[PDB]
């Protein structure tokens, strides 16, 4: 049927599809993360011309975290596996804006299947400020959840405020989860070297939960 | 005259598995290892149903001994491929969780091909004995319950449905080990029915359909009443009817494709 | 200071230029879009289906 | 002060413009189109599906021969398809994986691309070495590229996210003209049939009719309550259509200088990502976020069909010069040919 | 910049063997299919071999099948032809040709210098016909060469796979027209191609003194590829 020349064209098409498959084999072997936060949040501390890509490898698994006027571009990112959210534990009352920002991320139409890793940075500053809340009157009627496991040698008031902030984020987290995405919070300090294993494990159990939900086991 | 019931059950099983195979093949998107294994199970069930219809037609219209002897081996290959597809699907499910991160590499495709090859090589190896190696026509080799097959073959093919049930149950226990941890973690910061129901449905139907025959084949001879072998082989076809519903017809994308 | 007056005056000339155009009645500016469609309706494949004999994507 | 009186003068001019526009409007298009026969049900079936892209598809553009087309996706590939036989003529890797637009030279010797790199890249398809090479890199924009369209082998207009368009000279790389006056980011543009004029819609919910020769905003059009994502000239170059986030399309006329018709329905609530016309300008092919593409009757606004075969949102569509087929891309990495 | 340099020629006794090499430099070698085409001293061109891109398809001529083997080495950009059991009819000059196939490309658009091989003394194929074989012309006058085919070349998809080559004395051939109506790149627009089905004509206008040589027609519809006898243009 084909002419002597159309067969060569088809051969070229196949030899192109071969390289396309070879590239797809490596496209799917990397996990894409969307680091997010404000300038003073502490993003630079965690990283250990409008886009700043990065590459790293943990236990033979390659990650493609790339740090990035947010309503449009962030909408084109419905394929990442997890979002890393960095917030400052210190209240000007810009913290509320962060909460608002978080809310906007959670309810977005094209980000309703992307789980969020949450980092609550600047623990030392919060502890110093508390030892030396007022802007959230609801903190008066708050009791530390029993599940709390505060670090040794910590005043109960610091634990109260810390868990108050964490649960304030988790309140909007759990409002409309629907089971398709969750939030993984952590209390990261300035000098902390384990922040990479936390992302590793959270990315692992995100996928484990997705699979379990596929099998109707969860 | 239960043969008519057996034939109609085979026809219904074949219809369901044919629908599953058509849905899977039609869409070029469904080519992941899970879909390959599900399609393998559906094809094996369809082949079993077609074999059961052909043997009813043969013993009803075309009284040929060779055709019956070939089909009473084909059905034995089909119901060994179908109960090997399940043990394949379960080992895929447990490594898609033990290896959640690397599950989307190419080594998974290689292991899927290896499992499929070792599923079909065994259906052929333990489905050719009824014709090739040992039969009941002559030789006096302790003829088994079924018309043309030896007792030894039917003991071997009962020691298998026990080993392949034991491993499957062990792997699902290991899966529940993780499901419990995840459920506890979810319930912690939120202040069981789904997992238990799914496990019971997918692990009790399999057992309560292939334990009756697999026990009859070990505690019976050619002198037992015929109805017994008709009574214990209805659950086997019931399982082939159930499996498509459990696996293929409970996936969101497959259901959406079906709706169109 | 100077920037505000500069941008205001620039917008002033812009508004002059925009408002100095000659506009026509919609009754005539709408009949053209009807005449164009009626005139060219014949050679519009998607509008009028063509037999698969000459359809390159058949 | 000068500011106050200037403000009163500006608002007076605005109200005068509004009053003149109201006076010029006597009979609506819908009233005149009461006697034309309805288009009738439009049934379109897919004919080719073009697989091979690794990620979501952002842009798509036909060739002038109605057979070749180019597509760009998130994975950083620019693929040239022979639609007739579904063949991959070329596959071009990108230096930057953030590309949001693609164009095909009207002659056929070059292609263009750009995105979050703020640079427009022109690729030569007919090198003597038998490969595809980066012919030119145009830089100077302060924001991401939203759209780009060739005027000829030597000139290309581009719209950036810094509210400014441009008109370059590819041989040298220096912008021969610059268009400024928008308030928000410009999201699209559409060259006129004669290439003497073009339009553009921005996030400020306004569309401006520019002039390539000198660079003056001839007219400004408003009426949308949200961003304008897509824009297209009528085949005769005497009108255009705009699609916005408020789930409505609007047909503007240049001569009358005001809106003519609105295409919307209550049961439609999703945004619009792309619009296109038919060779006779009798069908308007919008592309919505609900994975569908309604087919509006341009002269009556009454729907006439749907293109429902995509598994994700439709991000781009186009119609061939001969008006023989319509291609649609989407976020599931497949292009579909329809007719 | 583009060069195809062939080597490995010389004198061979009958029944011996030899190897010809083609070094290609200045273009993307791996993207091009290659041909070996030979011309006996006082004769026209004759296709010999073909190896596609990626070495996924190798064709041989019926006169050399079994004896000749064609191969390529992409990493070092070389093309090889191994000849064994050399007859006395394998005396000729061999040319290395490049060809790229995709929608709208121009195959057969660069020929090497060529190398000489001399050996001491000791069907259903499409036939191309050029009935006329000599034409005397003067500068400033229009010429018309003709070619004929035994089979209809117009393919179903709408193409017509006919090519035109021009060999000047002492130099390798050169592509003028491909698919009988498409002018190549770098050729003056005075040349024009025409024809329909089985009779084809090449028309020349404003003839100059740099158009003296032999003109060949070739068919690419189906293998093997067959050349014409070769019309010759003489100076007055
Ligand atoms: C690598 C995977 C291997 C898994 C093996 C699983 C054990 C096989 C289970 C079940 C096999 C049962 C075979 C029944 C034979 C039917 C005879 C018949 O139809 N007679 C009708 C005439 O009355």
């Amino acid at each position: 049927t084909l002419s002597a020349e159309d067969k060569a064209a088809v051969e070229r098409s196949k030899m192109i599809e071969k390289q396309l498959q070879k590239d797809k084999q490596v496209y799917r072997a990397t996990h894409r993360l969307l680091l997010l936060g404000a300038g003073e949040s502490g993003k630079s501390t965690i990283v250990k011309s409008g886009i700043f890509e990065t590459k790293f490898q943990v236990d033979k698994v390659n990650f493609h975290m790339f740090d990035v006027e947010r309503r449009k571009w962030i909408q084109c990112f419905n394929d990442v596996t997890a979002i890393i959210f960095v917030v400052a534990s210190s209240s000007t009352n810009r913290l509320q804006e962060a909460l608002n920002l978080f809310k906007s991320i959670w309810n977005n139409r094209w980000l309703r299947t992307i789980s969020v890793i949450l980092f609550l940075n600047k623990q030392d500053l919060l502890a110093e400020k508390v030892l030396a809340e007022d802007y959230f009157p609801e903190f008066a009627r708050y009791t530390t959840p029993e599940d709390a496991t505060p670090e040794p040698g910590e005043d109960p008031r610091v634990t109260r405020a810390k868990y108050f902030i964490r649960d304030e984020f988790l309140r909007i987290s759990t409002a409309s989860g629907d089971g398709r995405h969750y939030c993984y919070p952590h209390f990261t300090c300035a000098v902390d070297t384990e922040n990479i294993r936390r992302v590793f494990n959270d990315c692992r159990d995100i996928i484990q939960r997705m699979h379990l939900r596929q099998y109707e086991l969860l | 005259a239960w043969d008519v019931v057996l034939c109609i059950s085979g026809t219904l099983v074949s219809c369901e598995n044919a629908l599953v195979v058509a849905i899977i093949v039609g869409t070029p998107a469904f080519r992941a290892p899970m879909f390959l294994l599900v399609g393998s199970l559906a094809v094996a069930d369809l082949l079993a149903g077609l074999g059961l219809v052909l043997h009813f037609a043969a013993v009803f219209c075309i009284g040929s001994a060779e055709m019956s002897l070939v089909l009473v081996g084909v059905l034995a290959m089909a119901f060994t491929a179908s109960i090997g597809s399940l043990l394949a699907i379960t080992v895929d499910r447990y490594l898609s969780l033990y290896n959640a991160l690397t599950y989307y590499s190419e080594t998974t495709v290689t292991r899927t091909y290896v499992m499929l090859a070792l599923v079909w090589g065994g259906a052929l190896g333990l489905g050719l004995l009824p014709v090739l190696a040992w039969n009941c026509l002559d030789g006096l080799t302790t003829c088994g319950v079924v018309y043309p097959l030896s007792k030894n073959h039917l003991v071997v093919l009962a020691i298998a449905f026990f080993m392949v049930f034991g491993i499957m149950l062990q792997l699902y226990a290991q899966i529940c080990r993780i499901v419990c941890r995840h459920a506890q973690q979810i319930a912690l910061q939120r202040h069981t029915r789904k997992g238990i129901a799914t496990l019971a449905v997918v692990l009790g139907a399999f057992a309560a359909c292939w334990l009756p025959f697999t026990v009859y084949c070990l505690l019976g001879d050619a002198h037992s009443p015929p109805l017994y072998t008709y009574l214990t082989l209805l659950p086997a076809t019931y399982n082939s009817m159930i499996n498509p519903i459990i696996y293929a017809f409970r996936n969101q994308d497959v259901q959406k494709v079906l709706w169109a | 200071n100077t920037a505000s007056i500069a941008q205001a005056r620039k917008l002033v000339e812009q508004l002059k230029m925009e408002a100095n155009i000659d506009r026509i009645k919609v009754s005539k500016a709408a009949a053209d879009l009807m005449a164009y469609c009626e005139a060219h309706a014949k050679e519009d494949p998607l509008l009028t289906p063509v037999p698969a004999s000459e359809n390159p994507f058949r | 002060s000068e500011l106050d009186q200037l403000r009163q003068e500006a608002e007076q001019l605005k109200n005068q413009i509004r009053d003149a526009r109201k006076a010029c409007a006597d009979a609506t298009l819908s009233q005149i189109t009461n006697n034309i026969d309805p288009v009738g049900r439009i049934q379109m079936r897919t004919r080719r599906t073009l697989r091979g892209h690794l990620a979501k598809i952002y842009a798509m553009h036909w060739g002038t021969d109605s057979r070749l087309l180019v597509s760009a996706s998130q994975d950083g590939k620019l693929i040239i398809w022979d639609s007739y036989t579904t063949n991959k003529v070329h596959a071009i890797p990108l230096r930057s994986s953030w590309v949001m637009t693609c164009a095909y030279a009207p002659s056929g010797n070059y292609v263009a691309c750009g995105g979050l790199d703020n640079i427009c890249s022109i690729y030569n398809l007919k090198t003597r070495e038998g490969n595809v090479r980066v012919s030119r890199e145009l830089a100077g924009h302060t924001g991401y590229l939203s759209c780009c369209r060739f005027l000829d082998d030597n000139q290309i207009v581009t719209s950036s996210g810094d509210t400014t368009c441009a008109l370059w000279d590819i041989e040298t790389g220096q912008q021969t003209t610059t268009f400024t006056g928008h308030t928000g980011d410009v999201m699209s543009l559409s060259l006129a049939p004669d290439t003497r004029l073009f339009v553009s819609g921005a996030c400020d919910a306004s569309a401006k009719l520019w002039d390539v020769r000198e660079g003056m905003c001839r007219q400004t059009f408003t009426g949308h309550e949200s961003d304008i994502n897509a824009i297209c000239f009528f085949p005769n170059g005497n009108a255009f259509a705009t699609g916005s986030d408020d789930a409505t399309c609007r047909l503007f006329d240049l001569r009358a200088d005001q809106e003519l018709m609105t295409y919307s329905h209550d049961n439609i609530i999703c945004g619009i990502t792309s619009v296109s016309f038919s060779k006779s300008g009798r069908l308007l092919l919008a592309g919505y976020d609900d994975f569908n593409c309604n087919v509006w009757d341009a002269l009556k606004a009454d729907r006439a069909g749907v293109l429902a075969g995509h598994d994700n949102r439709v991000s781009c569509l186009g119609v061939t010069d001969d008006g023989m087929a319509v291609a649609t891309g989407s976020w599931d990495s497949f292009l579909k040919i329809w007719n | 910049d583009v060069q195809l340099v062939e080597s490995g020629g010389g004198l061979v006794q009958p029944g011996g063997s030899r190897k010809l090499s083609c070094s290609a430099s200045g273009f993307a070698f791996s993207s091009f299919g290659m041909h070996w085409v030979r011309q006996a001293p006082e004769k026209g061109l004759e296709w010999v071999a073909y190896i596609s891109s990626g070495s996924g398809t190798i064709y041989y001529a019926d006169t050399v099948k079994g004896r000749f083997t064609i191969s390529r080495d992409d990493p070092k950009n070389t093309l090889f032809l191994q000849m064994t059991s050399l007859r006395s009819e394998d005396t000729a000059m061999y040319y290395c040709v490049r060809s790229i196939y995709y929608y709208g490309s121009s195959p057969f658009d660069f020929w090497g210098q060529g190398t000489t091989l001399t050996v001491s003394s000791g069907g259903s194929d499409i036939v191309m016909t050029q009935a006329t074989s000599s034409v005397p012309v003067t500068p400033g006058l229009s010429v018309s060469i003709s070619c004929r085919s035994s089979k209809s070349l117009l393919h179903s998809n709408g193409n017509t796979y006919l090519y035109w080559f021009l060999q000047r004395p002492g130099q390798s051939p050169q592509l003028l027209i491909y698919r009988m109506s498409n002018l190549a790149s770098g050729v003056p627009d005075r040349f024009s191609g025409s024809g329909s089905g089985t009779a084809f004509t090449l028309t020349i206008s404003r003839l100059e003194a740099e158009d003296v040589g032999v003109y060949y027609c070739m068919q690419h519809l189906e293998y093997p590829l067959t050349f014409g006898a070769g019309t010759k243009l003489e100076l007055k």
